[PDB]
């Protein structure tokens, strides 16, 4: 079971190679990390039984900025949007 | 993107039958030590293009235990051979 | 983009001249004996490779003092950096902590 | 539930404290006054009346640890029943006030054999 | 040359685990390992960090790959043979080699068929995806390895290993 | 999204190559300091680099002065100074370190400047209360509210453990 | 060889600790793979040919069951990246991770991993060692308790009783008669975990102590059931008397405290109007007894004392902590109002 | 013991000058004042970029002007 002998006495063990946003040695930060910090101040007191149904928000962006997932379909679509006619003129922009 | 599925097909070097089975056992820990680099690469592409700058730590030490583990599984390989001079996993004595 | 295009010349040239060394007077009209003559001064040997103790106990203690290099492969990295004294007393943990693996395999080696 | 990894809280001293002449603690030890005669019958002695020094200090230790061990237990239910009737007390609408009816409403089955 | 360098080393790669995944005799094992080890090097060795990927040589490749093959002498020496000359060897071979390219096949051939293989697509050049630049500090990748904040994580591989021996300098 | 237009773009941009901008370089940042540091501010201070457009220019317009002012006065020693350290290989500053007193013969003297030897980038300055300071940033939806708490009065158990039968 | 046989034995229980006091998946990969490296050794000690069989077939049970938790490590790392010991935020995770975990503890798949390491070992003396290994993923299931499919968790406990019960009437070795059982009572305490995860480790500090008790027991002479005959009238009658009265509690009959757990694990299945999941596995473990009555039928009723020889010397093996052990295994159902108050 | 350093330096003096290295290594660091200045230079070299600060109320010091007599004491180097 969770001991948690590192609450008590003020060691930290590990703790600081947990999360996206912890110390970042000389102060670069990570692609997502302004989501992060905001997520992370949604649920800290909230018991995370109601933080899945709440917050809700937060969280999915974060998602979608790490895979990127409807941005690069959003993006593969204009592919299919035009590009059948290249042909049909609208070469848009011209060089350069 | 596809560089994620292919390599997630190639984690499929376990597949089980072929993870102690045939004999020449030597062939089994083979891709014991083989299931990594299809875990040193698939860590070592996500901790890097997002600039974690402190989990990077992580797959420098995760050779160094598959590394010390196998060595100790190779030990005991060549005590089955000690004895007999065959490993040949058909070799079974204790029943179960 | 020449990393890269620098090695395949140096392969391509390597794998040229052996085909053309071995494989091209390979088919030359001699007589060409194919008789078992082609093994020297062991002839028969009718026996299967032995196993040495002495020669595999070599191969795992290399091994177990290769890795903690790599643990010590970042000193020179480990110099422009914050806080030093425990830089510097966690980086002679390490060359102990490799010392001590001797003294204990030192009072056992064996003809190596 | 806060004030995490203790063995028992500071938070615990309004509580009575258990106090002797329990009959459980009579008997955390009793068991240990059987274990002590077990601890002859093992080993051929053959007293069952042997050396005391050997059959005390099993007294000692279930009796100590038994009284140190039920400290947190009387505590436990302590802080069980006071988080209930605070959430008890908040939020009136999942806990109605029931109606008092007497035998002058109810028409219950009516079975007979 | 082409943006597509990446995608044709991992196909090489996946394939370079079904050379040794079935059943080769295990001298050609080796010759399984050190084609993806390199391989699989030459993927990591994109996306900025090569310190990683050339480690992968020196421990792994370096250190590993001789006692594998220092070992297959002194055991399991029995007369040697080749795979592909044996009817096990094959079938197995070519079972994997259909969904090596099955997968490719589809996954970004077609338009966008349908909804359920069409989410991840091939390339194009946001593989990489890193845009901006940064600055003169490292890749980085390069001020990660720390004999700072972690003293727990040295502490413990510092001493398992130390029991490695001890456990080896027994048995044998 | 909404973008500035096509306009408030195409400035008079500063075409010199990399070795004559880091040339001079170093008497450059450390005396005009009134655009540049605060626009650190317009920058780090607030984010969303599309609202801070002006001191942008306000940086890139008196750097427009600084080599203008350069190439009146005296511009033979300078020409020939980025010349020797363009003879290239990480463009070092202990090759020209000769030549370089005969290009500040006169930067301290004719014109009137200074050498900032080591006190420069570092020693984190104020500017001035410039803009309205951008409280309410990015987002800052919403906490949301937590859970009350209990503080009470802890009184032992009501009738005593109360499991299956056990009195006490 | 006795100091280091310390230095082993001490980081065995070094390798579990970080297990428990860990914040991080990377440590508690680090927590139970050097018990893997550091069990190896007491494998060996006398060094017999099945010894050396039987330990190899232990290893790469426990290097895959290893290996596919890192899997499941670096699948989450894509999700969100925290790495704290929590819900798993995907179910391609959470099914990959506790059937991978499911052969350290081994379950009913995942089979043989249990009677063919056991059996057999010329270090019968122990192997108590063996109740760390269950200890260790116990310890990791709690933080992971609220992200499971639910029917998964149930049909490897729900199969557990089912095939551990009938898998050692066919028996004579008692070490298989221990190594089964074994799996029975890893089957009680996983079907409980969804509903209320403590109330939990009750069942498992009363198996740890029922079954250390049993091992100190067994280290006069025991190997076979046969040979379990012929010491009543030999070595002590009253270690009959003793080896009676602890089975008789193991079985689970409420004048003994192995009856302590069920009776208070079903005020927890019941209260969850779950009631025909109780009354499969309630009278699932009753030929679970049969094991023990048809073990009690030998030595209790003086079955063939045969071959005359006599130990007329005195007995010198430690049995440590051993007077201490059927005293708080036995006696103990009425001196438990809470003990799940201690624990919780 | 004063011969056992005399009379095992006549038969393996090997790990003899492995020790003696070994030793007076750990021993300097707690010695010499270098050290600290060790970490006195290795604290004042800027990798990024210095972002400035606010006036509000203080006003502490170091004013717009960085050539000023503002900042601390970090030009002992250049005359060292
Ligand atoms: C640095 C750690 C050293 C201790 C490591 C001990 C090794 C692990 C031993 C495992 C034995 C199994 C016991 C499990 C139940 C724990 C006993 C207990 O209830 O008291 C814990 C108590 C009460 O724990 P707690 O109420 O503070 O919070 C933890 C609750 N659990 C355990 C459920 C997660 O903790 C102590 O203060 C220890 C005395
Ligand atoms: C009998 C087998 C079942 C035992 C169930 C528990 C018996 C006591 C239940 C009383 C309810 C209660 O509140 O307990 C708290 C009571 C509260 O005190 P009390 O004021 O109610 O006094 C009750 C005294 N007796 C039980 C004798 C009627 O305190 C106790 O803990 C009980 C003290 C005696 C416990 C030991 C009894 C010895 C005889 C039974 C031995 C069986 C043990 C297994 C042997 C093998
Ligand atoms: C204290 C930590 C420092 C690390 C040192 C680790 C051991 C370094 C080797 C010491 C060499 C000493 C050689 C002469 C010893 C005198 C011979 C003798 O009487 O035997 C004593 C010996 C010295 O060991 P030994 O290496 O000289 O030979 C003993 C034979 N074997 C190795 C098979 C056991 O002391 C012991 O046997 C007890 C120690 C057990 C093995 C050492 C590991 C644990 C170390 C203690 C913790
Ligand atoms: C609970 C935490 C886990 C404890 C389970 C036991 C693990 C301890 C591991 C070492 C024990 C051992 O190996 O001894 C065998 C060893 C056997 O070793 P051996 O005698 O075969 O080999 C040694 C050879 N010589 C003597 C030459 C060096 O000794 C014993 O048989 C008795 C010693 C102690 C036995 C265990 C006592 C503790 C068990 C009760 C625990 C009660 C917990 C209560 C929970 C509430
Ligand atoms: C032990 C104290 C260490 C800290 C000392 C602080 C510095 C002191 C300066 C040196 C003072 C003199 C040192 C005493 C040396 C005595 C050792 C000795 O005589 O060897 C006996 C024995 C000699 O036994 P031998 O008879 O087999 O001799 C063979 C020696 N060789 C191999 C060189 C030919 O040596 C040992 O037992 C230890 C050998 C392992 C040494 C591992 C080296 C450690 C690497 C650096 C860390
Ligand atoms: C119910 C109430 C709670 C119960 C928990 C109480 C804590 C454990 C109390 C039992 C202590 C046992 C003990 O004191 O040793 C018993 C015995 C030694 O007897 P001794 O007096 O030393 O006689 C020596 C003559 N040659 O032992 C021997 O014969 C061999 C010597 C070994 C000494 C025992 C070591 C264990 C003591 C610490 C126990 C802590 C772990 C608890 C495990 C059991 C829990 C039930
Ligand atoms: C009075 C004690 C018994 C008479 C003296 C001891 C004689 C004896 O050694 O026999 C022990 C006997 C075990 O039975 P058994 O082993 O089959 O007989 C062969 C013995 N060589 O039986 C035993 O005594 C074993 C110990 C059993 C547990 C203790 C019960 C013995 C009674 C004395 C304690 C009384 C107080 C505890 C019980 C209180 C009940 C309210």
């Amino acid at each position: 079971p969770f001991f948690d002998v590192q609450k008590r006495l003020g060691v930290d063990l590990d703790r600081w190679m947990t999360i996206q946003s912890a110390e970042q040695p000389h102060k670069i930060p990570s692609r997502c990390h302004a989501f992060e910090k905001e997520w992370i101040e949604c649920a800290h007191g909230i018991g995370s039984i109601r933080a899945e149904k709440e917050c809700k928000i937060e969280f999915e962006d974060f998602r979608e900025c790490l895979l990127r997932q409807k941005t690069m379909k959003r993006l593969h679509a204009i592919r299919r949007q035009r590009e059948k006619l290249i042909k049909e003129g609208k070469y848009t922009p011209p060089p350069h | 993107s596809m560089v994620y599925m292919n390599i997630m097909m190639a984690f499929t070097v376990s597949l089980v039958g072929l993870l102690m089975y045939r004999s020449h056992l030597m062939s089994s820990l083979l891709c014991l030590e083989g299931m990594m680099l299809s875990l040193f690469v698939m860590a070592a592409l996500t901790i890097l293009n997002s600039h974690f700058t402190l989990a990077s730590m992580m797959p420098i030490i995760l050779l160094v235990f598959a590394a010390c583990e196998a060595a100790l599984g190779l030990s005991l390989l060549v005590m089955v051979s000690n004895t007999y001079g065959t490993d040949y996993v058909q070799n079974l004595n204790l029943l179960q | 983009m020449n990393l890269m295009l620098a090695l395949l010349t140096n392969f391509t040239l390597a794998t040229l001249l052996v085909i053309i060394a071995f494989w091209l007077p390979q088919l030359n009209v001699y007589s060409e004996k194919t008789s078992p003559y082609e093994c020297g001064f062991d002839p028969m040997g009718s026996a299967r490779l032995p196993f040495s103790m002495k020669f595999f106990l070599v191969a795992i203690t290399f091994l177990l003092f290769d890795l903690e290099i790599a643990l010590l492969l970042p000193l020179p990295w480990a110099s422009q950096t914050a806080n030093l004294n425990t830089m510097l007393t966690m980086a002679l943990f390490l060359i102990i902590l490799l010392a001590v693996s001797l003294a204990y395999e030192w009072t056992q080696k064996g003809l190596e | 539930g806060r004030a995490t990894f203790q063995f028992l809280p500071d938070e615990a001293r309004s509580l009575p404290p258990p106090k002797l002449t329990d009959p459980r603690l009579a008997f955390v030890g009793f068991l240990g006054y059987c274990s002590g005669l077990i601890d002859n019958a093992i080993r051929r002695r053959p007293v069952l009346l042997a050396g005391l020094h050997r059959q005390l200090l099993y007294i000692t230790s279930f009796v100590f640890v038994g009284y140190y061990l039920l400290k947190r237990q009387d505590y436990m239910y302590a802080v069980r029943d006071h988080d209930m009737f605070s959430y008890i007390k908040s939020h009136p609408e999942d806990f109605p006030e029931k109606d008092k009816k007497t035998y002058g409403e109810v028409f219950e089955e009516f079975h007979p054999v | 040359m082409m943006l597509y360098i990446v995608f044709i080393l991992s196909v090489i790669f996946v394939m370079g685990f079904v050379g040794f995944s079935s059943k080769p005799s295990p001298i050609y094992g080796g010759l399984g390992l050190i084609v993806s080890g390199g391989v699989g090097c030459g993927i990591v060795l994109n996306f900025g960090g090569s310190f990683l990927g050339l480690m992968v040589f020196l421990i792994y490749l370096g250190g590993m790959m001789v006692v594998f093959g220092y070992t297959t002498a002194m055991a399991t020496e029995q007369y040697p043979e080749i795979w592909l000359s044996n009817k096990a060897v094959l079938g197995a071979f070519v079972t994997g080699l259909l969904m090596e390219f099955f997968m490719v096949y589809y996954v970004l051939k077609d338009k966008e068929v349908e909804v359920v293989f069409e989410f991840n697509g091939l390339g194009d050049w946001v593989i990489y995806d890193t845009g901006d630049s940064g600055f003169f500090s490292e890749e980085a990748m390069g001020i990660a390895a720390l004999y700072s904040y972690g003293t727990w994580l040295v502490i413990v591989t510092g001493w398992s290993l130390l029991i490695g021996v001890v456990v080896i300098m027994e048995i044998t | 999204v909404e973008l500035p237009s096509l306009e408030d773009l195409k400035v008079q941009e500063v075409k010199v190559s990399s070795s004559v901008l880091k040339a001079a370089a170093h008497h450059y940042g450390a005396q005009c300091d009134k655009p540049n540091k605060e626009f650190m501010l317009c920058r780090w201070e607030e984010k969303d680099p599309r609202r801070c457009l002006e001191e942008g220019k306000l940086v890139n317009q008196c750097a427009l002065e600084f080599f203008r002012q350069i190439k009146r006065h005296c511009a033979e020693p300078f020409t020939e100074y980025w010349t020797c350290i363009d003879y290239s290989g990480l463009q070092l500053f202990r090759r020209c370190r000769k030549q370089q007193a005969q290009f500040d013969e006169c930067v301290l003297d004719k014109l009137g400047w200074v050498r900032p030897d080591l006190g420069d980038l570092s020693k984190v300055t104020k500017v001035k209360t410039d803009r309205p300071l951008p409280e309410n940033p990015y987002h800052s939806r919403a906490r949301p509210e937590p859970n009350p708490e209990v503080e009470g009065d802890l009184k032992p158990a009501r009738h005593g453990s109360r499991l299956f039968f056990w009195t006490m | 060889n006795p100091i280091i046989f310390i230095i082993i034995l001490l980081t065995i229980m070094l390798g579990t600790i970080i297990v428990m006091i860990s914040s991080h998946w990377l440590l508690v990969w680090i927590g139970f793979e050097m018990n893997m490296l550091a069990i190896i050794p007491i494998m060996m000690k006398n060094h017999n040919p099945r010894a050396t069989e039987a330990s190899t077939k232990y290893f790469l049970t426990q290097s895959t069951a290893s290996m596919l938790l890192m899997m499941a490590v670096i699948i989450n790392l894509m999700f969100s990246g925290q790495w704290t010991v929590m819900k798993l935020f995907n179910p391609m995770a959470s099914m990959l991770m506790t059937m991978a975990l499911a052969m350290k503890l081994g379950m009913a798949p995942f089979h043989f991993w249990v009677p063919e390491v056991t059996q057999g070992i010329p270090l019968s003396s122990g192997l108590i060692l063996l109740t760390w290994q269950k200890l260790a993923p116990m310890s990791v299931l709690y933080q992971i308790f609220p992200s499971i499919n639910l029917n998964l968790i149930l049909t490897l406990s729900v199969l557990s009783i089912l095939i551990g019960g009938w898998g050692g009437l066919n028996q004579t070795q008692l070490r298989k008669i221990m190594a089964y059982s074994s799996i029975a009572h890893m089957g009680w305490m996983t079907a409980v975990l969804p509903y209320n995860p403590t109330m939990t480790l009750l069942n498992l500090i009363i198996y740890i102590i029922m079954t250390s008790t049993m091992f100190t027991m067994f280290m006069a002479n025991s190997t076979t059931t046969t040979l379990s005959l012929s010491h009543t009238w030999n070595k002590t009658p009253i270690m009959t008397v003793l080896i009676l009265a602890t089975l008789l509690s193991m079985g689970g009959l409420p004048p003994l405290s192995g009856f302590m757990p069920k009776w208070m694990i079903i005020q927890e299945m019941t209260k969850n109007n779950s009631i025909i999941l109780p009354t499969f596995m309630a009278i699932t473990a009753l030929l679970n007894l049969y094991f023990y009555m048809r073990l009690t039928y030998s030595t209790t009723l003086t079955m063939f004392p045969s071959t005359n020889n006599m130990k007329m010397k005195w007995q010198f093996p430690l049995m440590k902590k051993m007077t201490f052990l059927p005293t708080m295994v036995v006696l103990s159902t009425m001196m438990l109002p809470l003990t799940p108050m201690l624990s919780v | 013991v004063a011969a056992f350093l005399k009379n095992v330096w006549a038969k393996e003096p090997v790990l003899v000058a492995s020790f003696a290295i070994a030793g007076l290594a750990v021993i300097l660091p707690t010695l010499s004042p270098y050290t600290k200045y060790s970490l006195m230079i290795n604290r004042a070299t800027p990798y990024n970029y210095p972002v400035p600060l606010r006036d509000d109320g203080n006003m502490p010091d170091v004013p717009s002007h960085p050539q000023d007599p503002q900042g601390p004491s970090l030009e002992w180097l250049k005359r060292l």
